[PDB]
């Protein structure tokens, strides 16, 4: 299977900071990569799909990039509601897999 | 000119259809397979003066002008015969006009009924891209 | 209004075969896929498998032989069946709609615990 290596595990940051989360794919997934946010006891929520496309209603401070096997989610000027966990998922053939996640907590 | 799936995928990606309005490249290749079986010369007259033209089968009463259809709207503002070329550019430019939003591929009945809900990605897996 | 809702048994023993339901509304099951994802207590998301709009199914390779996904387009329901339950199967189970290679809607999830 194509495994996704997500880093880092945790991130401590303050409101106003810009952070970066990465997912490295074990094989080329051809931009079929999505990112989700999950808040304390809520279901995951789609943020970005197809590497760079924001889901509707998702603020511009989130941006995705990457190609081939290295992928990134950038958050510009984190707001209080951005803290939670983040996950990447690949959609290249099957089986699909998720990254291990990143906990973004307040500094 | 009948296309190969990969050759067609490549050409469509060259013209900006990959993730155009949220649609993955496979949708387009699937739509063409079912509409004209990858044939640029394909044509289809309907039970109304209208005739669908080319690789994506563009209607002559709404999008192009065939000169023989009652009530031609000619929205792509193109003669239906230009859509019949071996270079897909004009067919692509009109289709991008037709899909004004994330639900516009519904303009193609073959897509909605034969592509939507299936692994359309399967059409481009293994293609140089 | 697209919604997916799960419903399961909550607590099962390895002595059983698990069956979870996902009732959806606001869309047709022939026009979209439905994925099944779980999250062990305090862990990350795990992909279990899916059923495409056309009825075809795909599974997580490790769990393949003890999973089975089916649906009833008319009742608007998708079912996850699982056998040989290990205590490691305790998790929150989710069903999510796939729309052109992205899971855009998720149900609330249902919590399942595997006992002795």
């Amino acid at each position: 299977d194509i495994v996704l290596t997500q880093s880092p595990a945790s991130l401590s940051a303050s409101v106003g900071e810009t952070v970066t989360i990465t997912c490295r794919a074990s094989g080329n997934i051809h931009n079929y990569l999505a990112w989700y946010q999950q808040k304390q006891g809520k279901s995951p929520q789609l943020l970005v799909y197809s590497t760079t496309t924001l889901a509707d209603g998702v603020p511009s401070r989130f941006s995705g990039s990457g190609s081939g096997t290295q992928y990134s989610l950038k958050i510009n000027s984190l707001q209080p509601e951005d803290f939670g966990s983040y996950y990447c998922q690949h959609f290249w053939s099957t089986p699909r897999t998720f990254g291990g996640g990143t906990k973004l907590e307040i500094k | 000119k009948v296309f190969g799936r990969c050759e067609l995928a490549a050409a469509m990606k060259r013209h900006g259809l990959d993730n155009y309005r949220g649609y993955s490249l496979g949708n387009w290749v699937c739509a063409a397979k079912f509409e004209s079986n990858f044939n640029t010369q394909a044509t289809n007259r309907n039970t109304d003066g209208s005739t669908d033209y080319g690789i994506l089968q563009i209607n002559s009463r709404w999008w192009c002008n065939d000169g023989r259809t009652p009530g031609s709207r000619n929205l792509c503002n193109i003669p239906c015969s230009a859509l019949l070329s071996s270079d897909i550019t004009a067919s692509v430019n009109c289709a991008k006009k037709i899909v004004s939003d994330g639900n516009g591929m519904n303009a193609w009945v073959a897509w909605r009924n034969r592509c939507k809900g299936t692994d359309v990605q399967a059409w481009i897996r293994g293609c140089r891209l | 209004q697209v919604q997916l809702q799960e419903s399961g048994p909550g607590l099962v023993a390895p002595s059983q075969s698990l069956s979870i339901t996902c009732t959806v509304s606001g869309f047709s099951l022939t026009g979209y896929g439905v994925n099944w994802v779980r999250q062990p207590p305090g862990k990350g998301l795990e992909w279990l498998g899916m059923i495409w709009g056309d009825g075809n199914t795909d599974y997580n390779s490790a769990l393949k032989s003890r999973l089975s996904i089916s649906k009833d387009n008319s009742k608007s329901q998708v079912f996850l069946k699982m056998n040989s339950l290990h205590t490691d199967d305790t998790a929150r189970y989710y069903c999510a709609r796939e729309r052109d290679y992205r899971l855009d809607y998720w149900g609330q999830g249902t919590t399942l615990t595997v006992s002795s």
